[PDB]
């Protein structure tokens, strides 16, 4: 999420066994990094091997 | 004491050319040259002080810069007034001393 | 008066003092509307 | 703002002298007052400086000893006691006050100047 | 700043040479490069000239077609390819650099010069 | 092609006389000349550039003159080490080329 100009990513990572959807579990995500970009953020690529 | 040397001691140069006089410091002052002008048979005038501001009723020709230990005087286009002896002077500690003059004359 | 190769090169040498080369670093300062990830330091206080 | 000199004149050498710098157009009793000194076709040589109140009084390397300065801020008159004449001392002598010309006071700088006054130190007649 | 010369030497006539002239203390690559000879005995003649770049390559009328200059920016050397040497191409060669005294920057004029190599054509033994 | 001729060829004179070589071009350059001196098995020496003004480390007793087509080179006062062989040079247009050098020599 970008908020006031400061890129801020949330992570977690957790082992699942259901490999065809989202499990039914509640996890909690914590801050990795704050960082500034500040523009009109309109679109993100995710970029796969 | 605070040694100002001023070069060169002298030189020729016409009408509406550009000069530059330089004052170097034994040591830093950082903003405290005073630049007069004298002419012969008369006390001097003043010029530029802090090493950078125009003194009222100096044409806006003259001008100063620098700080610390280098420091260049300036007149944009010789005027034939203009020929004559500029020193530089520090204010930072006492004693205050002078440079050992600058005689600009005509080519 | 062609053309005249602009590079031309200063001569250094001791025997040149408005002429002596000197090193000079310059320091431009600007902000923008991001943190300033320049700062200065405060020292520790015993607690 | 006017600063009249004057006490010069012919001395033989070894005797003493004392010169006069009469203020008017400012406040003087607030000012620093100095004397420079120019030796004939020579450059110019800071002499004594004398603080606004007369409590601080110094001068520079030549005259340590034989030159005394002093001030009168109820007849706004500048004073220098020369002492010990020689021959080098020989030179045109101004008063010069301080004076700072804008906001950029951390200057203090330098400004007006008398007129000057020639002192001749000979044992000619 | 140093020009130092080689490859020079007897050859038969009609066959080729190639010069070399190594620089050093001072910028190579953008500095117009010079050969010239001189003949025993006889004056300097003006031989070729390379630009900076490699560009730019002139050669003295004498020399056209058989004699080619070249550049190596990277080694820093100078180059002169001799071919179909003949007789009166027996002569002394100089490489040589175009430098300014900077201030009169109309001129493009010369310069330290290399020592010089020996070039003789002739088919005796 | 500009041609440059030197006259004399060749001179005799002593220690201390006053020296003069003349350098014509075919066509007027008219301030591209360039000096040079030259000792047998050795370099030559840039003397005189823009064919007025002298080169550093240069003695003063070396003097360039002239403009267009017709150029001087002047020795004030001959010195033991002046005895060479002087080559005049232009610079105006490609390809470069020499003057054939005129030989100092001792009277
Ligand atoms: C961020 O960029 C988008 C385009 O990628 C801007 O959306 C346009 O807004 C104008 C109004 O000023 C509309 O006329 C356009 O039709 C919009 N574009 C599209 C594709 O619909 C958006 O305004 C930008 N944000 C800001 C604050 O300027």
């Amino acid at each position: 999420k970008n908020i006031d100009g400061y890129f801020k990513i949330y992570s977690k990572h957790t082992p699942i066994n259901l490999v065809r959807d989202l499990p039914q579990g509640f996890s909690a995500l914590e801050p990795l990094v704050d960082l500034p970009i500040g523009i009109n953020i309109t679109r993100f690529q995710t970029l796969l091997a | 004491d605070i040694q100002l040397t001023q070069s060169p001691s002298s030189l020729s140069a016409s009408v509406g050319d550009r000069v530059t006089i330089t004052c170097r410091a034994s040591q830093s002052i950082s903003s405290y040259l005073n630049w007069y002008q004298q002419k012969p048979g008369k006390a001097p005038k003043l010029l530029i002080y802090a090493a950078s501001s125009l003194q009222s009723g100096v044409p806006s020709r003259f001008s100063g810069s620098g700080s610390g230990t280098d420091f260049t005087l300036t007149i944009s286009s010789l005027q034939p007034e203009d020929f004559a002896t500029y020193y530089c002077q520090q204010s930072y500690s006492t004693p205050r001393t002078f440079g050992q003059g600058t005689k600009v004359e005509i080519k | 008066f062609n053309c005249y190769f602009p590079l031309q090169s200063y001569g250094f040498q001791p025997t040149n003092v408005g002429y002596q080369p000197y090193r000079v670093v310059v320091l431009s300062f600007e902000l923008l509307h991001a943190p300033a990830t320049v700062c200065g330091p405060k020292k520790s206080t015993n607690l | 703002v006017q600063l009249v000199e004057s006490g010069g004149g012919v001395v033989q050498p070894g005797r003493s002298l004392r010169l006069s710098c009469a203020a008017s157009g400012f406040t003087f009793s607030i000012y620093g007052m100095h004397w420079v000194r120019q030796a004939p076709g020579k450059g110019l040589e800071w002499v004594a400086v004398i603080s606004y109140d007369g409590s601080n009084k110094y001068y520079a390397d030549s005259v340590k000893g034989r030159f005394t300065i002093s001030r009168d801020n109820s007849k706004n008159t500048l004073y220098l006691q020369m002492n010990s004449l020689r021959a080098e001392d020989t030179a045109v002598y101004y008063c010069a006050k301080e004076g700072r010309p804008s906001d950029i006071v951390v200057v203090v700088a330098f400004d007006y100047w008398g007129q000057g006054t020639l002192v001749t130190v000979s044992s000619a007649s």
